[PDB]
């Protein structure tokens, strides 16, 4: 189907604690496959998925150099930005970057992204044409004039149409067993008395991939979504995810309630009852 | 300068069984800025050996981290997560409930 | 693989 590759960068100034920290993470779909953290001892790009480990020393060495150069460029961006906003040298500030590509089932480019936030707010973004910028305020219009003069958009486009798509396709072949395949959840229903006559029924989906999932309670086939408590999907910590959905039911009427589980890993949606 | 308040979930990787090896997870999300203190607690005291995920963020630019440690649940021992962030009036403690 | 750095803001 469709696929995505993203790099997320965070640069944080820490005046009077140390030099700014730089953290990069790479993701294919919902899977983290690399990381770089400037606070690690002698920092290097490190593998976070088994299928990337086979990349040779040139891969790791060059990417490490890229992150160190990007971290330095971000330190200069942070100094420039507190210039533009006339901000104190004593404050901690945050520059975030996100970029990458979406490809269709054919492996052709659908869309490219290259966007930034300063102190939690949209700053500048590459438009869908991958040729022009949208600035959020007059500070970002400075960056925009600079980046137009330097033809930054064409540097971004070359990555998004070239290496982004070509490396994503390589990762989708090498990690196809974990990226092209879904892992269904382990499922069960638990029973939790809350008062004298009522029980919470909690429908559990554990260790599923990808994150996208629908858990629905029915009572005698009737949708109970309006009375259902859903927790935010959460990482299991092994690359898989967790979710549950809870309804309050009358004690003894539990067999009226079906939990319906929809996930790409399930050939047919599941129907579960408290047992 | 946006600030966003951390959401917290405390849970085990696998369904808890007293006496069996498991992982205690504290998932902190929707926060800004990234400076944060997260501790795992046993009977209200700080566990020394805690792992964390690499800083990442969602579509609204808000950060998330997973903090975790291997642990063996018991009937009598209480586990919790303690979070401090600039958006909090004080350190927030969320207790581990094996049923959630 | 990550994109090469270019200009500062």
């Amino acid at each position: 189907g469709s696929h995505s590759m993203r790099y997320f960068y965070t640069s944080v100034s820490r005046p009077g604690r140390g030099e700014p920290r730089f953290i990069s993470v790479g993701y294919v779909d919902d899977t983290q496959f690399v990381r770089f953290d400037s606070d690690a001892a002698s920092p290097r790009e490190e593998p976070r998925a088994p299928w990337i480990e086979q990349e040779g020393p040139e891969y790791w060495d060059r990417n490490t150099q890229i992150y160190k150069a990007q971290a330095q460029t971000d330190r200069e961006s942070l100094r420039n930005l507190r210039g533009y906003y006339n901000q104190s040298e004593a404050g901690s500030h945050t520059l975030q970057s996100m970029y990458g590509c979406d490809v269709g089932p054919d492996g052709r480019l659908l869309r490219g992204h290259d966007q930034y936030a300063y102190d939690g707010k949209d700053y500048i973004a590459l438009n869908e044409d991958l040729r022009s910028w949208t600035a959020a305020d007059t500070a970002a219009q400075i960056t925009q004039r600079k980046w137009e003069a330097a033809r930054e958009a064409e540097q971004r486009r070359a990555y998004l149409e070239g290496e982004c798509v070509e490396w994503l396709r390589r990762y989708l072949e090498n990690g196809k067993d974990k990226l092209e395949r879904a892992d269904p959840p382990k499922t069960h229903v638990t029973h939790h008395p809350i008062s004298d006559h009522e029980a919470t029924l909690r429908c559990w989906a554990l260790g599923f991939y990808p994150a996208e999932i629908t858990l629905t309670w029915q009572r005698d086939g009737e949708d109970q979504t309006q009375d259902t408590e859903l927790v935010e999907t959460r990482p299991a910590g092994d690359r898989t995810f967790q979710k549950w959905a809870a309804v309050v039911v009358p004690s003894g009427e539990e067999q009226r309630y079906t939990c319906h589980v929809q996930h790409e890993g399930l050939p047919k949606p599941l129907t579960l009852r408290w047992e | 300068m946006i600030q966003r308040t951390p959401k917290i979930q405390v849970y085990s990787r696998h369904p808890a069984e007293n006496g069996k090896s498991n992982f205690l997870n504290c998932y902190v999300s929707g926060f800004h800025p990234s400076d944060i203190e997260v501790d795992l607690l046993k009977n209200g005291e700080r566990i020394e050996k805690v792992e964390h995920s690499d800083l990442s963020f969602s579509k609204d630019w808000s950060f998330y981290l997973l903090y975790y440690t291997e642990f063996t649940p018991t009937e009598k021992d209480e586990y919790a997560c303690r979070v401090n962030h600039v958006t909090l009036s004080q350190p927030k403690i969320v207790k581990w409930d094996r049923d959630m | 693989e990550p994109r090469s750095p270019s200009h500062s803001m």
